[PDB]
RNA sequence: GGCCCCAUGGUGUAAUGGUUAGCACUCUGGACUUUGAAUCCAGCGAUCCGAGUUCAAAUCUCGGUGGGACCUCCA
């Protein structure tokens, strides 16, 4: 048996000589959480970022520690430190850890080598608190069209297995959709498993629209409805029955008052229907007062009476 | 009519379903089946299996996850398939005139066009009588079934029952085993080792075959020709470690042959499972506990799985005829269960039990087990008496997760080494010691002085078993919420390579696979010899 | 295609288990082999060649294992690999390319449950573009040299169709046809699938997608799918070819376009055949086989042709066991002995017989003669084990032969009787010309189970057992004088047996030793393999596998001899290999000729002469008389000869003085066969 | 249109103002590496919708909704 307490004191001893090497292969072995290289003192890992980065010296290595990094800390959850008396605390970390960590070793790697460490720059891109899918497609776009310098590069087809791998297709399909950018939704469909005479034509005429009207579109296609809506309302007058139509159907009152300013009548249509929404919800007192405001005086009197 | 109503409500609730899926909210599946018969003016409710075979294709492949029936049967990390062979006569007819004194059914018996050891009624039996005791059609019949369900059959084992199958000719074998192979694959082969490389290059992998045999028939011969096979499993039936037991039932064969077998088998590279039987003729209540002390503490018996089942008494048999004449009585049915409930308090944390009954349908006993729960009876027992039960099965993260509510928290790595059949064995595993939960295991063995097999003598240390348990996870697919492949095969195999060079000191490491593993040992860095995955450690 | 004026020059690629695709060249008499391709560990599962357009350079495509297709051009002398195309993720099982216009297309078919399309054309001539406002698919590009000239081509994908549930084993175009000179060049698509189902394709004109237009097939049952299916000239018929053997083949009407209806196709066993019988009146015959069925054949007779045609009309018994032995009761009756301790007794329904007389031509009250009244209407599969039950299947009355489907079902026979008393498998049966007798054998390996039983045939009883040899009895025989029995074995030797007059009208008479042999008077080396009568109960032939046929005669005078006089009459003669049938003709001549038909291992069928010397010299007794060809021969071993016994027609009354006699034959090449021969030449 | 009665699990049905609704058919899970369907043993699932009177209502008063009995009216 291993016991966790020598264990523990060995890694301890190890984390504060930085000697991240054999703390690493330990951990590795013996299944021990790896966020504990970065709770057991935040200040010297991220003052020794460099040296971290040397010593794994390895793809593989680098993509094992960000698929296990979360923002909870395991010194107050999982290995509670056998003595309390803690030098201290200090500085409370600003933001959330995993962006720390991730733009911190994504800058070393890219100061170092950016063509030896190539999957592991995607990787920490996408494991941040927003998956930046569009920034890792664009550049697998970019890398797709170019030649090799130096002969350790990585092939398009493999990045693009690497992707495929961490996320599904269709949920890169429709980041491409929305991307607006059909290269890349015709990059990802290739390796889609899907009739080309179904899709084809719906790019097409996709393609040949007004690009207001196009964004709205490819919105309303997927969800997406407050950028549906003010993609529609940045357009003519003709569409605006449209527009409130989608307004009243998904609730959407709030947000197209925010888009317009209250001295335009379209301001008081939407006035108009959101306080008629709240006669069908009983809310007399509340649209009585937002008539009131608007201008309709007497359908003010109307749900003052009621209420 | 009925039907259409049926059909009707089947349709709506698909209709809810993918609608709720759309828009991306959970759904309670009873209250839907409930209110949604209530409408169409029903008397029954909808089943799923129906509701399985009547989805679209791409929403079949997406909401399978919340449609699946009965998760018990890919709760271990593989799919089995169960296989019958043509109706013979065991060996040992001609030499003793007569065979064990307990066997029911049979070629020469009343129960009609049934294998030996079998009565024909059995769920695998009326399989293979319909299709006529043909492997193709037993093995396409039973996938189709499996995948009906709702399961996933990317991961295959066979299991070939019947009577003594190594007494059969040549051919038979030869086109028994290439009609498996081929039904897994696809080819339309000739002979063994043409559907073996057509099966090594398939896509539905065959993880191993697993056969049934007695100890005489167990010989370097027979060994070299399941070799070739592709098979890694054995079955024996032990019954007894008695001497007087072993002849008083006309076995025929020894104690100590049983022992030489099961020591070549191991040194050879198999796995070894036992068949034990309480409550046999002339042993008491007393002579149970000793039997089965001694079969776990004595080195020359320790074997790798178990199959417990207790005597029953059938028509057409000698013991019935015993019975009748007023000199053999069985156990009451509490003392049965207190004797089963010991005999699984005994059982070390290295060995894996399969089954603990008998599967006779209950009218055609005349005496002995009557129930058919023995085993979740017997661990209520052991509940009571306050000792726990700790093998391998009741141990690991799909049946803790089904029969319990846990999951692993604070996983470690366990090593255990012991003496066995003349040699030095050592078990590797991946557990969590405070919940007592199991994930991954290896077995190692350093070959003793007795190989006789040429590509393991000089220096060789073999690996014997590799195993993550869990859910099925489809080759080159990943799941999160579930344990294969997330790099626990990688990490017990760097520990097997350390131990087999700086303790064992060897040069060589050997492995003994199916076909897909072969594919991922080649991928690890082995090279493949004769029927063995083997790489240098120099 | 070249201008040359050559011998039309062939160009052949092959693809096998050795990881290795092959090419030749065939000028004439003369080949050699150009290439040879290794796929590593890899093997190719389909090829196709043909042209690339617009010029004469052959193009050659191969499906691999890796879910891969992949182009190869041959430039220069050598072929080489131009392209890879991928989306495939599953074995494929076929290609085909399709010369369209100016454009090239591919079919690709695989075990994903789905086929593709794909489309090779030539590249512009690099200007001409400039319409940028369009989405395509990016386009797989090469290049190839030609009379110093450079072309460029491209590949892109076409659609993706969709509708089978298991795998799809073959796909297929419309070939091209010629109708009244001008060509016609149709856009089809043919598939199979594993389950039980075929599906033609065509695309549509008003989008872009292609259509399902006719789904043919059975589904349901736990029979399995199809492996191949073909089209005709001109599309009228398609044929496709099950898993177990069968051929099924489908018409289509001529003023409704979207009927099919299926037809008559050839039969037959999908294992080894293993014995044979004759009608008694000679209107079918009756086959068994490894394959654990029983068929029956019969001939067509129609009134607007002269040619008659032999078709499968009756499958009585799917058993779960495999057959060896059969013999034949009454004229719907017959005996059936298989991979088991027991024999069993099967008769015929109501309906076969309509059915017979129908088809063959006949007259219902004259065929029933009379004789066997009211019986059984037909046969269906227990609920449990195996037998055969009564339905006293549906009636169906017919006017033609049926296909495979009616034959599975609808066409069995009730069994009427199950003996026991034996204690291994069976080996062989045999029968007397009274119709009241029944002998029976087993394997063995000792003495006290290789023993012949005698049955009785109106109440099923033993009568008596004849105790001799040491192993297996592999053929008996009735003499036609019904007062002998022989025996052949495994142990080189031989046994007669003699029946005992006794009046006893009561009783049933006995048998007993009469003649035998030891190891010292055995003249075969080896085992013995058979054994027949000649038609005046007087000398009888063996034939074993020390390639050798010898005649021991004299054993008439069955009045009173002293105790026998049996031994070689003739000499040995020396075949040229094992020897496994041994049939003689009933016929006489004045002349005194015997003729013998004799098989052998290798499927050869001679007819030789035996005349006896009648001299103490032995020479000039065999003569041969004629051998089978190459093409009229079998591949395996033969296993039966038997000549048509027509004890019905004792003289042959409408005969053309009887030219011809006809004989049968059957073998381990899954083959039955019917040879005729010249009387007057023999 | 008034005129008497009926309504509890998906279906057939039990129970008296208490201090928390029982059985059958159907359905789901385990013994089970010999089994969706068989055996044994566990489990999920209801007093239509409103007002109410009595300390307290599935239970008694009055309602709407459907149904059953009488003639409808009506065209
Ligand atoms: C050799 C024997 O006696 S049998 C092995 C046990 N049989 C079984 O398959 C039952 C369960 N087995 C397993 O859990 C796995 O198949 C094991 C034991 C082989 C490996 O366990 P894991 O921890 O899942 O392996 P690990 O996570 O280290 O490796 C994952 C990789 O193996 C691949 N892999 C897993 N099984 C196979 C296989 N049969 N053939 C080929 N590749 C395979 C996965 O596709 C994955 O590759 P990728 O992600 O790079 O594309
Ligand atoms: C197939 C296995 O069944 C067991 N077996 C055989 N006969 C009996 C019986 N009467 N009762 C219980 N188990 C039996 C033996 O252990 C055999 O190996
Ligand atoms: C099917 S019984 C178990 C296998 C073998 N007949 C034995 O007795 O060992
Ligand atoms: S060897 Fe096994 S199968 Fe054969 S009779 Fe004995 S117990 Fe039965
Ligand atoms: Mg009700
Ligand atoms: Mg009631
Ligand atoms: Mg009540
Ligand atoms: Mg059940």
């Amino acid at each position: 048996v291993h016991h966790r307490a020598l264990v523990l004191a060995q890694i301890r001893k190890w984390l504060d000589k930085l000697m991240f090497k054999e703390a690493f292969e330990c951990m590795r072995k013996l299944r021990i959480n790896l966020n504990l290289i970065y709770d057991h003192n935040p200040k010297v890992f991220l003052g020794n970022v460099e040296t971290f980065i040397k010593q794994i010296d390895s793809v593989n290595h680098i993509n094992l520690f960000f698929t296990e990094l979360k923002e909870e800390d395991v010194t107050k959850t999982m290995y509670p430190a056998p003595v309390t008396s803690s030098v201290y605390l200090s500085r409370d970390p600003d933001g959330n850890k995993i962006d720390l960590v991730c733009d911190a070793m994504r800058a070393v790697m890219e100061s170092i080598n950016p063509h030896k460490y190539c999957l592991s720059i995607l990787t920490s891109h996408v494991k941040k608190t927003t998956p930046e899918l569009e920034i890792v497609l664009q550049k697998v776009h970019e890398l797709q069209g170019n030649a090799p310098s130096d002969p350790d590069a990585v092939s398009a087809e493999e990045a693009l297995k690497y992707l495929l791998h961490l996320v599904d297709v269709n949920e890169l399909y429709d980041h491409s959709l929305g991307t607006y950018d059909f290269d890349l939704v015709l990059m990802v469909a290739e390796k889609s498993q899907k009739d080309p005479k179904e899709y084809l034509p719906f790019l097409n005429t996709l393609k040949k629209m007004e690009t207001n009207y196009q964004r709205f579109t490819i919105d309303k296609y997927l969800k997406r409805y407050e950028k549906a809506i003010g993609h529609l309302s940045k357009c003519g007058p003709e569409y605006f029955p449209e527009c409130l139509n989608l307004i009243k159907d998904k609730n959407l009152y709030n947000e197209a008052l925010k888009l317009y300013s209250p001295s335009s009548q379209q301001y008081q249509d939407i006035s108009i229907a959101y306080g008629e929404h709240l006669m069908q919800e009983h809310m007399y007192e509340p649209a009585g007062l937002m008539f009131a405001r608007c201008g309709a005086h007497e359908k003010a009197l109307s749900a003052f009476l009621t209420c | 009519s009925p039907a259409e109503l049926m059909m009707l409500t089947i349709g709506d609730v698909i209709k809810q379903l993918i609608e709720a899926h759309e828009q991306g909210k959970d759904i309670d599946l009873n209250k839907v089946k409930t209110k949604t018969a209530a409408k169409y003016g029903l008397s029954a409710q909808p089943r799923l299996v129906d509701i399985i075979a009547a989805v679209p294709p791409q929403y079949r492949k997406v909401l399978m996850p919340k449609l699946k029936a009965k998760p018990i049967r890919t709760a271990s990390g593989i799919a089995v398939v169960a296989v019958m062979c043509k109706p013979h006569r065991c060996p040992h007819i001609s030499f003793t005139g007569n065979i064990c004194v307990y066997c029911p059914g049979g070629p020469d018996s009343d129960f009609e066009y049934s294998t030996q050891s079998y009565t024909g009624y059995e769920p695998t039996s009326m399989r293979a009588i319909r299709a006529r005791y043909d492997p193709f059609l037993q093995t396409r019949h039973r996938i189709e079934q499996l995948k009906q369900l709702g399961h996933s059959v990317d991961k295959v084992e066979f299991i070939v029952m019947g009577g003594t199958f190594m007494a059969l000719p040549e051919e038979y074998r030869d086109y028994f085993i290439r009609n498996l192979h081929d039904a897994l694959s696809g080819h339309t082969s000739n002979n063994i080792y043409e559907a073996v490389k057509y099966s090594e290059r398939s896509l539905t992998k065959c993880i191993g075959i697993t056969i049934e045999t007695r100890p005489d028939y167990c010989m370097k011969r027979h060994l070299s020709d399941m070799l070739t096979y592709g098979c890694t499993r054995l079955e024996i039936g032990v019954q007894s470690v008695y001497e007087d037991v072993a002849r008083d039932t006309n076995r025929g064969h020894t104690v100590k042959a049983v022992c030489e077998s099961f020591h070549l088998a191991k040194d050879s590279g198999f796995k070894v499972v036992a068949h034990m039987m309480p409550d046999l003729p002339n042993v008491g209540l007393e002579r149970d506990i000793e039997q089965f002390t001694e079969f776990f503490e004595n080195p020359a018996f320790r074997p790798d799985g178990l199959k417990l089942y207790p005597t029953l008494v059938i028509r057409g048999t000698g013991l019935y005829e015993l019975w009748k004449s007023g000199r053999y009585k069985s156990y009451s049915p509490s003392d049965l269960v207190e004797l089963v409930a010991r005999i699984l308090a005994l059982v070390p944390p290295w060995t894996r039990v399969y089954r603990v009954q008998r599967d006779i349908p209950m009218p055609l006993v005349s005496s002995g087990v009557e129930h058919g729960n023995l085993r979740e009876l017997a661990l209520a027992r052991m509940k009571d008496l306050g000792i726990q039960c700790r093998d391998v099965r009741t141990r690991e993260v799909g049946i803790q997760e089904i029969h319990h509510k846990v999951r692993p928290y604070q996983v470690e790595l366990v090593r255990r080494d012991y003496v066995a059949n003349g040699g030095w064995e050592t078990f590797l595993s991946y557990e969590d010691p405070d919940q007592d939960i199991l994930i991954g295991l290896l077995r190692l063995r350093k070959c003793s002085e007795e190989t006789f097999r040429f590509e393991l003598g000089g220096g060789v240390s073999i690996v014997r078993e590799l195993h993550v348990y869990g859910s099925v996870v489809p080759v080159s697919s990943r799941d999160p919420t579930k344990f294969q492949h997330q790099g626990f095969g990688m990490l017990l195999m760097e520990e097997a390579e350390r131990i087999a060079r700086e303790e064992h000191g060897s040069g060589k490491i050997a492995v003994i696979s199916g076909v897909g593993t072969r594919n991922y040992y080649r991928k690890i860095g082995y090279r493949l010899q004769g029927p063995y995955m083997v790489k240098m450690l120099k | 295609r070249r201008t040359s004026d050559p011998a039309l020059c062939t160009l052949i690629v092959s693809a096998a288990a050795d990881s290795a695709v092959r090419l030749w060249s065939k000028k004439g008499p003369e080949v050699m082999c150009l290439q040879t391709l290794n796929f590593g560990n890899g093997f190719a599962l389909a090829l196709c060649l043909s042209f690339l357009p617009n010029t004469d350079v052959p193009i050659l495509a191969c499906g691999n294992d890796d879910c891969r297709i992949h182009i190869f051009a041959q430039q220069n002398d050598q072929f080489q690999k131009v392209l890879s195309l991928c989306g495939h993720e599953d074995w494929i099982r076929g290609v085909e390319w399709a010369a369209f216009g100016r454009d090239l297309f591919l079919a690709s078919c695989s075990q994903d449950c789905l086929i593709r399309i794909w489309k090779l054309y030539i590249k512009s001539t690099s200007l001409e573009t400039q319409d940028d406002d369009n989405i395509r698919l990016k386009e797989n590009t090469f290049t190839i040299e030609n009379e110093s000239v450079k072309i460029a081509f491209a590949v892109t994908l076409e659609t993706v169709l969709a509708g089978h549930e298991n795998w799809v084993n073959a796909v297929h175009w419309q070939p091209v046809f010629y109708k009244d000179g001008v060509l016609q060049q149709p856009v089809r698509l043919l598939s199979a699938s594993m389950d039980k189902t075929m599906i033609l394709w065509a695309p549509d004109e008003e989008s872009g997608v292609w259509l399902e237009q006719v789904r043919v097939g059975e589904v349901g049952g736990n029979t399995l799918g199809f492996y191949d299916c073909q089209f005709n000239e001109d599309g009228s018929m398609i044929i496709a070819h099950a898993f177990h053997g069968a051929l099924h083949l489908w018409k289509q009407n001529t003023v409704n376009p979207r009927e099919w209806t299926p037809e008559i196709v050839i039969s037959g066993h999908f294992d080894g055949v293993q014995d044979l019988v004759w009608d008694p009146e000679g209107e079918f015959i009756i086959t068994v086989g490894t394959d654990q069925t029983t068929r029956l054949f019969a001939p067509w007779k129609r009134k607007d042709q002269s040619q008659v045609t032999w078709h499968e009309i009756a499958r009585p018994q799917i058993h779960g066991y495999d057959l060896k032995c059969l013999a034949m009761i009454n004229r719907f009756q017959f005996v059936s002995g298989a991979d088991e301790k027991v024999l069993r007794v099967f008769s015929a329904p109501r309906n076969f017989v309509e059915n017979f007389c129908a088809i063959t031509g006949q007259s219902l009250n004259h065929v029933l003669c009379n004789q066997d009244s009211d019986l059984p209407e037909g046969a269906t599969v227990p609920a449990l084990g195996l037998s055969n039950k009564a339905v006293f299947f549906q009636p169906s009355i017919l006017t033609e032969p049926p296909t495979e489907d009616h034959l599975l079902q609808n066409t069995l026979w009730p069994e009427v009787q199950k003996l026991y008393g034996h204690g291994y498998e069976i080996f062989c049966v045999t029968c007397n010309s009274s119709k009241t007798l029944l002998a029976s054998a087993c394997k063995a390996a000792k003495k006290e189970h290789a023993a012949i039983i005698l049955w009785n045939t109106t109440s099923w009883k033993q009568v008596q057992n004849l105790v001799f040899h040491s192993l297996t009895v592999t053929q008996m025989a009735f003499s036609p004088n019904e007062k002998f029995l022989l025996a052949v074995s495994r142990d080189r030797t031989w046994s007669l047996w003699k029946k005992q007059d006794t009046i006893s009208p009561e009783f049933e008479p006995v048998f007993s030793l009469f003649a035998f042999t030891n190891k010292i008077t055995s003249v075969h080396s080896r085992i013995i393999w058979s054994c027949d009568w000649s038609p005046d109960s007087k000398y009888f032939f063996t034939g074993s596998r020390d390639k050798k046929v010898v005649v021991w005669g004299e054993c008439d005078s069955t009045d009173d001899c002293i105790e026998h006089n049996i031994g070689p009459c003739s000499s040995v003669l020396d075949v040229g290999g094992a020897v496994t049938a041994v049939s003689v003709c009933p016929v006489l001549h004045p002349s005194q000729r015997y003729v013998v038909a004799v098989g052998l291992e290798c499927g050869k069928i001679c007819l030789y002469t035996w005349k006896k010397t009648d001299q103490v010299p032995e020479i000039n007794d065999w003569t041969h008389c004629v051998e089978t060809s190459q093409s009229q021969s079998h591949t395996l071993a033969i296993r039966k000869l038997c000549w048509k016994n027509c004890s019905g027609k004792t003289e042959q009354k409408e005969a053309e003085g009887a030219e011809w006699l006809h004989f049968a034959s059957c073998g381990e090449d899954h083959t039955v066969k019917i040879h005729r021969v010249n009387k007057c030449a023999l």
